[PDB]
């Protein structure tokens, strides 16, 4: 997994590898990792699926709570807080890490989330086992209050590195642009990787069948 | 309406009062301590011939050394009966002894006033019953009473019950200290006899004794007979 | 407080139980719901207490309540209490299938429901449920089956029985019409018919039928259309 | 959870929901049990509609494969205690590897029944029952309960609505002669029972379990 | 090690097991029965940890008495051996899990004979042939080889011989005797024991 | 290896308008077979099963205790469960047990019960949901299956073509596992009717 | 009927049950706090009902912390409880925040706790009101009164019992604000002679405390010799 | 500390008395209307006060809205839970609770309310629309935890003369923009500027309050 | 009445 | 103004389908004898109250119905003093907590709803009595600017452009109504009282866009306000 996130000039771009492996063998080539939690707020998942699944949901549903309660926008530092606090009680065994992104009143904000409950407050974070290639390329070229497109551009090449470089990385490249004005949840943005096309070609009776039922339906 | 753990203006639980009225609905029960044992009688009360009269137990044995007649509400006594018992074993258990008439009487008298709406599903009133307790132990042959709040007293000599009074008189009358155990049973059998409702036979009383010699004793109907005769 | 106690869970001086009887008053003033065992099938028949001309009709229906796969029920009394008792024996009739793998037998379900019943009239306080229940099913070892349970928990299986509005009334039209064991399920309808035509003051929108049946080695539980409902033609030709 | 004290004592010693129980076992349909010499019969009133499924509603079960009972009063209360006698009758078997004795089931019956007078947030079970059977050596034995939680044993009995007539009637043929058949036993059962009543009858002899008899079985004795 | 065999034949299911009870290098019993009666037509055949089988099995037995004075008739074998599995699979990630292996053999009035294999893990499987213990790696080939769906009591029987006999030749415990019952409509039937 | 011990296999694929899936039949304790009927495929609907590889205990136990939710929640709702609804209810009875798991992976295969378009996915143990538009596998093959899935799946399949395709993706990835195979049951799922086979297949 | 729980509300919104044991309170026997320049003063006027008893029993004043003194009046037994409430909020705040309560945060606490027996069918206000009076260089003198509703409010100078309002009238002729605690426990004792009824109750001890510069903060029984003094002094300006 | 007992009991006629009075709360209430049209739902309430500071038109989810007659308190408790066993499904199902769902398992908490230890029922009639399955819903939920699928209807002070209102200005055929105009006007029976009325919408874009703008325009009609 | 017996 | 049973002792509904209990808690408010107002404009938002000290043996500094509930939240209590107390600690503990869980201030209408949340369950569950007070609450919203908010015993809270509590409540808003800041509120509270305030004789709490966080004016503060109004 190769996941990252930065704060542009206008708000926040995230990225995302697509690829889950169970062992060193490829279950899913296009695995969403980019997660809903309110209109204004996502994240990013790396770690144990099923944890980062299961815990966005539910400070998603929490969220929404939340924001149907007192009418307002919900702000990222709430489910910063949320999340840290279910994080740190559960002492490190919800295998969540997270990338945490939004804009809210008080603008864009984002955060690296680890599953022990630290979190860290940050202009460009990344996580998962492709995080240091990613984050080669945010070291290389990152520079504050970059344009859409250029903030676009820096993350695709850091989701790339993972991709190319990483193992447990690969598939295409999905980003999600957060403003106050839009949001552009693009899947995919990028597809870097395609399969070849078959130099061979592979009739009805071929399988002998021992029993067969049919049952008709409504 | 009022709680069950309320105080009347002469300084009485009401719950404790009806219980103790409640032994007066019960039949006669006579103890005797002599020198030579306690012996326990009951009337058994038949209400109807179809009844079988052995199925009727008021006097009970505790241990080998202790016996029990009770009287009142018959039902409430058994769960009574159960922790003398329970508690005879857990003495013997833990100290490899047999336990005393007196600290059988006290832990059984414990249960009492331990009532009350405050969990879950404790008692909610008191036991409505009289019990005498005979046995033998170091200190000799003791009966002891306890009644419904709690109370418990060595007796030479008690009646329970309904006819409770005026068995009582009969028994000052004729108890003395260097009294035998065996005019002990003649006594408690004529007293019996006299404040009973019906005609005193074999089948219609309950006897037991506990001698320093032997264990607890029910009374066959053989040996109840001989005692009649007279 | 003792004060405020109503206490609903005792015996008046006569060894009645007050709440339960008040209970089944309520139930009286319900909905005339009755049910009528045949040779190839059972039968639920139900007065609807919507009638009115605004109401939606968003259920397949109102009073009937599908329990499991070879189990129906209907209901007479408080309707919120209904849905709670009808929730509950959906959860017996899960947690027997879990345990045997096989479907429950239908009384084994009227007797799980009726010690909950029960309870509610002996220990917690609480008012107990004002709800009497029709069960309709099938099962492998008495088949086709009619229970009818009431707030003390107490049941009783029937051929023909009758709860709600005038079922004093309809009980004598059972036992009058009624041919035990020579019953089929097209002459169950025309009786069911006759007897709501004397204890309901009939139309279609009116009444509700719902009939169990079985076909090729299993239950079939559906609630007649509107325009099934052609037996109310058949009948006024008598 | 509830917590009222629902059975108390009034002034003159009366536990007024007990009584208050023993009047619903009044409102019961009559039950009449009798010991024979080698047999035990109960008998019970049927009050029946031409609608009903006799099966549903019947006041004789079985606890055991040795013990059965016959009850009067709330039909609902009965069922709780029935399945209460019928766990205790396996866990029994279970740990002493002996069938219950009828006078241990009995206790067991009659305990609980007291129990729920004295207990908190609970009142009484509002029956009686009638517990019959055979012992280890062939004893036939029957047993009453009442909501007291007294027990006792009896020759002959009667619970239910008009039991004081019916008990007075026993009182005057329960002799030797009246329990010297089976056929007379039973017989004697419904002799009872025809003094205020439509009835079920059953039978349970030495180590052959319950047998209830047919309703035809039933017409020729009346 | 206990030994455990059952056959499922057209109206019938015959079983056997070892009558050894055995502690460190002794045998402490050689008339062992590891057979409990369920109801009139089911019989529950109970290996495994010491404790554990007896619990185990007498608490499926008086549950399956109560459920029929309960409700005046009997489970089926089917209902009986998925109630079994349901107790054993409940208590697999409790303080209290049991380590038994079990055949449960039962004949049902209207679905015939059934056999049911079910190992500690509780896994259910019904087999028209199943044998439990180290011996089944030494019998069970022999099953596979003779048996057929229409085979006769009296070949049951004979082909149960086969097994035993192989135990007495090839395995390496002392397993000299084995109780011996077959179920068919009429209940279950207590059949000579096979000795050694 | 826990998940091995019983050994098992179990895929889906999805078709023009159909879908299928797909389980061997051996219930085996490590090396001994014990059974060769052993059901891993349950009906969750008319046109909705899920298959499960993995402890055969756990397989039973997922299967009824889902069975008894979506028997409550068909009740409640009056209306067949949609596949993914059913995907959902499933992660979340995998995952109650996060800390304490069941020792199965299962795979979903149905048709939507109003609009009949195709739908497969799988699970982990602790209920991590994936849907695919090809081909979902699951077992102690699952090396073996993704191996001729990847050479054999084409998109658009008609009944028959996805059922020889289910069908030599099974026989051919089971024969190269020990503890998999003693045959093969195969479900196509069309708008209008199932049809089970059970395939000729090594017995070894 | 609508003074039977504290659960319950009169028509003209008032709460009986509390003021029925503020009843309990009046019918108590006078206290009196007076804060001063540099501390507060307690005098209990404790009426002696037998000759039986020991010079001692039955105090009415209280240490519930090392700084913090308490006068009760009402029903002593629920006066006891309440200092042993107090008594525990003081060494819970010392455990949990390193130092010792204020006293206005000790008020607030047992204030807010008497206040939670007025709600509730459940339970009975208590009967009893009570003063808490403390001193410290950094808070200086203080002085709170607590009342069965759970009010709590500071105070110069307070009294409490049958003669409240004959003590406040003799109080407030004092600038006390000026005068030290030795001048003080005079005027205490001379307050309780003068508001003593000594035809209707015969026989009463005189009971004093202080906490001030002059204790070192701490709360202490005025000794035996200047306690006697004031006692004097008491006597002879009431002629 | 609480109370055990029920109450709410059965009274010698069979009626429980604490659930008529409930009613009578209700009918006491501020008049609410519900109509239901082919292509939506509308709901709509009359109401130094800052009319923008609290709702009785409020939101559950995305798909379902609530209005309510009777007490404001005991409407927000409700709301809560309403909210709650919303997203409680939600996690569950992943996804939108249907309407009808929503209104059983509120119903219910309705009920606990006339049978659990030491609490009186609820002082409330709910109004619930939503949009599933590409179909409008009307759902009215009363103290005693009954529900009933409403075509229109009224609820609160003069609800009877409003009911008979809609019988004859309603029918199915009738869309959503002409089915805000008669419901305005069922509340002109028995009262009106944008700041004294709330109306909700709820069609396949989801339910939300009409703005102040938008009231302010059809009243102009 | 229907539920004693 | 019918009446069945206890439904003028519990939070049960009358026929008519009223909480009486409630009702009484309304005039529970007015045993205060205290009036309190509150009035918000573009800038700020401001309470006063009455300060009565009619003993003199009082410390004046420790007699205030004016309280900080947060740095940026104040609150003005009118009613029975020790049920306001313990809702200022409840408003103290629930703005604590929100701000530790959700990682921002509370929004004061978000705070007078739970307060008022709190006391819906007081008219529900029959055991305990509803507080005899209401809370108004004031501070400055990111978004909407300054707010003022009241809540009362019944469960019910709004936003107000202004606002009164207490005795002359009626009084008071029949004043504000007629008008529609600091100068606004002593005039109102002047006028219904018909006293003209001596500096001692008022409390006043301000909330400002410019200064958020809740201030109490000293006395002289105050005295310059009535020294203009005049
Ligand atoms: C609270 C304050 C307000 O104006 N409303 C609407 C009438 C409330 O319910
Ligand atoms: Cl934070
Ligand atoms: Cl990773
Ligand atoms: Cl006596
Ligand atoms: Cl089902
Ligand atoms: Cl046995
Ligand atoms: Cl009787
Ligand atoms: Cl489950
Ligand atoms: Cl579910
Ligand atoms: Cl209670
Ligand atoms: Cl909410
Ligand atoms: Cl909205
Ligand atoms: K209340
Ligand atoms: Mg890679
Ligand atoms: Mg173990
Ligand atoms: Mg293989």
């Amino acid at each position: 997994t190769t996941i990252a996130g930065v704060v542009y000039k206008d708000g926040i771009v995230l990225g995302a590898d697509t690829r889950a492996t169970e062992g060193m063998v490829v279950a899913d080539k296009n695995c969403s990792k980019i997660h809903f939690i309110s209109p204004n707020i996502y994240c990013c998942g790396a770690g144990t699926a099923a944890d980062t699944d299961m815990t966005t949901q539910l400070i998603s549903s929490n969220l929404e709570l939340h924001s149907l309660s007192t009418g307002r926008l919900p702000r990222v530092v709430t489910a910063n807080r949320m999340l840290k606090q279910m994080l740190f009680r559960y002492q490190g065994y919800i295998g969540a890490a997270l990338v945490l992104g939004g804009v809210d009143v008080t603008g864009p904000h984002l955060y690296s989330i680890y599953p022990h409950g630290s979190t860290d407050k940050l202009p460009y974070v990344t996580m998962g086992s492709g995080s240091l290639a990613a984050m080669a390329v945010f070291e290389d070229k990152f520079r504050p209050d970059m344009e859409e497109e250029e903030a676009k551009n820096l993350v695709s090449e850091a989701i790339a590195a993972g991709i190319f470089n990483d193992l447990g990385s690969g598939s295409n490249i999905d980003l999600c642009v957060i403003s106050k004005n839009k949001l552009d949840f693009l899947r995919p943005y990028t597809v870097p990787n395609k399969k070849g096309t078959r130099l061979g070609r592979y009739e009805k009776g071929t399988t002998a069948v021992l029993t067969e039922k049919i049952t008709p339906l409504e | 309406d009022r709680g069950v753990n309320t105080f009347s203006p002469e300084g009485r639980l009401f719950q404790v009062e009806y219980a103790i009225e409640a032994i007066k609905l019960g039949s006669t029960a006579i103890g005797i301590q002599t020198s030579e044992g306690v012996c326990l009688a009951v009337e058994k009360r038949i209400t109807s011939p179809l009844m079988e009269p052995s199925s009727i137990e008021k006097i009970v044995e505790i241990d080998a050394h202790i016996g029990c007649a009770m009287s009142g509400l018959i039902a409430d006594a058994k769960t009574l009966i159960d922790k003398a018992r329970v508690e005879t074993q857990n003495h013997w258990f833990t100290y490899n002894e047999t336990m005393t008439v007196e600290s059988v009487t006290q832990a059984v008298s414990n249960l009492a006033l331990q009532f009350g709406e405050e969990d879950p599903g404790a008692m909610s009133r008191p036991f409505g019953v009289a019990l005498l307790f005979g046995g033998v132990d170091e200190k000799g042959p003791q009966l002891f009473h306890m009644d419904p709040s709690g109370t418990f007293v060595q007796c030479d000599a008690r009646a329970i019950g309904s006819a409770s009074e005026g068995a009582q008189s009969s028994l000052q009358e004729v108890y003395h200290k260097s009294m035998t155990l065996k005019e002990a049973i003649k006594s408690s059998l004529i007293i019996l006899k006299q404040v009973m409702e019906e005609k005193l036979n074999a089948t219609n009383i309950e006897l037991a004794t506990v001698q320093p010699g032997q264990n607890f004793h029910m009374f066959t109907k053989e040996e109840l007979e001989e005692v009649i005769k007279d | 407080s003792r004060r405020y106690d109503s206490r609903t869970t005792i015996f008046s001086p006569e060894g009645r139980l007050y709440q339960v009887e008040y209970a089944m008053e309520a139930i009286g003033h319900a909905g005339t719901c009755l049910g009528i065992l045949a040779n190839d099938g059972v039968l639920l028949a139900a007065e609807r207490r919507n009638i009115h001309k605004l109401l939606d009709e968003v259920f397949f229906s109102e009073k009937i309540y599908k329990l499991n796969e070879d189990m129906a029920c209907s209901v007479a009394g408080i309707t919120s209490d209904a849905n709670v008792l009808t929730n509950e024996l959906r959860l017996i009739a899960q947690r027997y299938l879990l345990q045997y793998q096989e479907p429950i037998p239908c009384e084994q379900l009227v007797t799980a429901l009726c010690d909950i019943k029960q309870a509610y009239t002996q220990f917690g306080g609480k008012r107990p449920f004002g709800v009497s229940l029709l069960y309709i099913g099938w099962d492998k070892h008495y088949g086709f089956q009619l229970y009818q349970s009431d707030p003390s928990g107490n049941y009783g299986g029937w051929k023909a029985t009758c709860i709600g509005n005038n079922s004093a009334a309809a009980v004598s039209m059972l036992k009058q019409d009624y041919k035990e064991g020579e019953m089929t399920l097209k002459s169950a309808l025309a009786l069911a018919i006759k007897v709501l035509n004397k204890t309901m003051d009939l139309s279609a929108e009116k009444v509700e039928i719902a009939t169990l049946t079985r076909e090729n080695g299993k239950t079939v539980i559906r609630v007649l259309k509107q325009k099934e409902v052609q037996l109310i033609k058949k009948h006024e030709e008598e | 959870s509830y917590d009222r004290a629902i059975t108390v004592f009034s002034p003159d010693g009366h536990l007024f929901q007990v009584e208050y129980a023993q009047e619903a076992v009044k409102k019961g349909s009559t039950a009449v049990g009798v010991r024979g010499r080698d047999i035990v019969v109960l008998g019970v009133e049927k009050k029946v509609a031409k609608l009903q499924d006799e099966r549903t509603v019947r006041k004789i079960c079985a606890l055991d494969d040795n013990v059965c009972m016959a009850f009067a009063g709330l039909t609902a209360d009965a069922r709780i205690v029935i399945n209460r006698a019928r766990v205790e009758c396996q866990s029994h078997r279970l740990t002493v590897e002996d069938p219950v004795t009828v006078e241990y089931i009995t206790r067991y019956i009659a305990s609980l029944k007291q129990r729920y007078t004295q207990s908190n947030g609970r009142r009484p079970f509002g029956i009686s029952a009638l517990i019959v059977g055979f012992d280890f050596d062939g004893t036939p034995r029957l047993y009453q309960t009442d909501p007291s939680g007294t027990y006792h044993a009896w020759k002959a009995n009667a619970i239910g609505r008009g039991a004081k007539s019916v008990r007075e009637f026993l009182e005057k043929n329960y002799t030797d002669e009246a329990i010297e058949t089976d056929d007379l036993t039973i017989k004697l059962v419904i002799k009872a029972l025809l003094e205020v009543v439509n009835i079920e009858l059953a039978v349970m002899r030495r180590d052959q379990s319950l047998k209830i008899l047919n309703p035809e079985e039933i017409e020729k004795y009346v | 090690m206990e030994y455990l065999i059952g056959i499922q034949g057209p109206d019938y299911v015959l079983v056997a097991s070892d009558r050894v009870a055995a502690s460190n290098i002794v045998q402490m019993k050689d008339d062992h029965d590891k057979m409990f009666k369920m109801s009139e037509k089911i019989l529950l055949l109970c290996v495994g940890e010491a404790g554990d089988t007896v619990q185990f099995a007498e608490y499926i037995q008086k549950n399956v008495q109560l459920y029929k004075m309960r409700n005046g008739y009997e489970l089926s074998p089917t209902a009986a051996a998925n109630f079994t599995r349901r107790n054993l699979a409940d208590c697999l990630r409790s303080r209290t899990p049991y380590h038994v292996n079990l055949l449960l053999a039962g004949y049902d009035e209207h679905e015939g004979p059934a056999l049911y294999y079910m190992d500690y893990l509780a896994a259910l499987a019904k087999a028209p042939f199943a044998a439990h213990g180290y011996g089944a790696f030494l019998t069970l080939s022999i099953l596979d080889r003779y048996y057929t769906p229409t085979i006769s009591r009296e070949r049951a029987v004979e082909l149960l011989r086969k097994c035993l006999e192989e135990l007495q030749k090839r395995f390496i415990l002392n397993l000299p005797t084995f109780s011996v019952r077959i179920i068919d409509k009429n209940g279950i039937h207590d059949l000579d024991n096979i000795s050694f | 290896s826990i998940m091995s011990y019983n050994g098992g296999a179990v895929m889906a694929m999805k078709g023009k308008n159909c879908v299928a899936i797909a389980a061997d039949r051996r219930f085996g304790i490590q090396a001994q077979m014990v059974t060769t009927d052993f059901q891993k495929i349950f009906p969750m609907g008319d046109r909705l099963y899920i298959g499960l590889a993995g402890l055969a205990t756990d397989v039973q136990t997922v299967a009824q205790r889902l069975k008894f939710r979506l028997n409550l929640y068909e009740l409640k709702e009056g209306r067949q469960i949609k596949p993914y609804t059913l995907m959902s209810m499933v992660a979340n009875l995998l995952y109650e047990k996060r800390f304490g798991p069941y020792y199965t992976e299962p795979v979903i295969a149905g048709l939507d019960p109003k609009t009949f378009k195709p739908f497969i996915c799988s699970l982990d143990l602790i209920g991590c949901p994936m849907v695919t538009d090809d081909f979902v596998v699951s077992g102690t093959c699952a090396e073996q299956m993704y191996g001729m899935c990847e050479s054999l799946w084409e998109p658009n399949m008609d009944p028959d073509h996805l059922f020889e395709t289910i069908s030599q993706a099974m026989l051919n990835a089971v024969d190269r596992d020990a503890v998999s195979g003693m045959g093969v049951i195969v479900h196509i799922i069309e708008k209008d009717k199932i049809t089970t086979r059970t395939l000729k297949a090594r017995m070894d | 009927g609508y003074d039977l729980s504290a659960s319950t509300f009169s028509p003209d919104g008032r709460v009986f049950q509390v003021e029925y044991a503020m009843k309990a309170v009046e019918n108590s026997s006078t206290a009196i706090g007076i804060r001063c320049k540099d501390g507060v003063v307690f005098g209990v006027e404790k009426l002696v009902l037998s000759k039986l008893y020991e010079e001692g029993s039955n105090k009415r004043l209280f240490n519930v912390d090392r700084h913090v003194g308490m006068a009760v009046a009402g029903l002593l037994a629920d006066a006891r409880s309440l200092a042993d409430i107090a008594r525990e909020e003081a060494s819970n705040f010392r455990s949990n925040f390193g130092y010792n309560i204020p006293l206005k945060h000790l008020a607030d606490r047992v204030a807010m706790y008497v206040h939670a027996y007025t709600l509730y069918s459940a339970v009975r206000p208590f009967g009893c009101s009570f003063m808490l009076g403390s001193y410290s260089v950094n808070d200086g003198a203080q002085l709170y009164m607590i009342d069965p509703s759970g009010v709590s409010y500071g105070y110069w100078g307070c009294a409490i019992g049958k003669a409240r309002q004959a003590a406040k009238t003799e109080i407030e002729k004092l600038q006390m604000k000026e005068m030290t605690c030795r001048d003080i426990v005079k005027e205490v004792a001379k307050i309780i002679y003068i508001v003593h009824d000594e035809v209707k109750d015969k026989a009463f001890e005189l009971e004093l405390s202080w906490v001030g510069e002059l204790t070192n903060g701490r709360h202490e029984i005025v000794p035996k010799d200047i306690r006697e003094e004031a006692e004097k002094y008491a006597k002879e300006s009431l002629k | 500390r609480g109370y055990s007992f029920s109450l709410t009991t059965f009274s010698p006629s069979g009626k429980l008395v604490q659930i008529e009075y409930a009613l009578a709360a209700v009918a006491g209430g501020a008049p609410s209307v519900g109509i239901k049209a082919a292509n939506g739902v509308v709901l709509a309430t009359e109401k130094l006060y800052d009319e923008r500071s609290v709702h009785k038109v409020e939101p559950i989810t995305k798909h379902i809205g609530l209005v309510y007659s009777g007490m404001g308190p005991d409407y927000r408790v409700l709301v809560h839970r309403a909210r709650k066993l919303a997203q409680q499904y939600y996690l569950v199902y992943q996804e939108p609770i249907p309407t009808a769902q929503l209104v059983q398992r509120v119903a219910s908490v309705m009920q606990e309310y006339t049978q659990s230890g030491g609490v009186r029922p609820f002082g409330v009639s709910l109004l619930i629309c939503g949009w599933n399955e590409g179909r409008p819903y009307l759902f009215q939920s009363d103290p005693s935890g009954a529900y009933f699928a409403w075509k229109a209807t009224a609820m609160g002070k003069n609800y009877v003369n409003g009911k008979t209102f809609l019988e004859k200005r309603y029918n199915e055929d009738l869309e959503l923009e002409d089915a805000i105009h008669t419901a305005i006007l069922t509340l002109k029976e028995s009262f009106m500027t944008e700041d004294n009325i709330e109306v909700g919408i709820c069609n396949e874009a989801g339910f939300r309050r009409l703005t102040p703008t938008e009231v302010k325009d059809y009243l102009a009609a | 009445r229907s539920y004693y017996s | 103004g019918s009446s069945a049973g206890f439904d003028r002792h519990i939070t049960i509904f009358s026929p008519e389908g009223r909480l009486y209990q409630v009702e009484y808690a309304f005039k529970a408010i007015n045993q205060g004898g205290l009036t309190s107002v509150a009035v918000r404009g573009k800038d700020c938002a401001v309470i006063v109250t009455q300060k009565k000290v009619p003993d003199k043996l009082l410390d004046s500094s420790t007699v205030t119905h004016l309280f900080k509930i947060t740095e940026n939240i104040g609150c003005v209590m009118t009613g029975m003093t020790a049920d306001s107390r313990s809702q200022v600690q409840r408003a103290r503990y629930e703005a604590a907590n929100w701000k530790y869980k959700y990682g921002y201030e509370i929004p004061v209408d978000m705070l007078c709803k739970r307060i008022a949340d709190i006391s819906q369950v007081y008219t529900q569950n029959a055991e305990m009595r509803p507080l005899g007070c209401c809370m108004i609450l004031i501070g400055i919203d990111e978004e909407q600017g300054p707010q003022v908010y009241k809540c009362d015993p019944a469960g019910y809270y709004c936003g107000f452009k202004a606002t009164a509590a207490g005795v002359k409540q009626t009084e008071s808003t029949s004043f504000l109504e007629k008008k529609v800041t600091v100068e606004t509120a002593i005039t109102c509270l002047s006028t219904v009282l018909s006293i003209d305030f001596k500096p001692s004789e008022i409390e006043v709490g301000v909330v400002t866009v410019e200064n958020p966080k809740f201030r109490i004016l000293t006395e002289a503060e105050i005295d310059a306000h009535l020294v203009a109004l005049a």
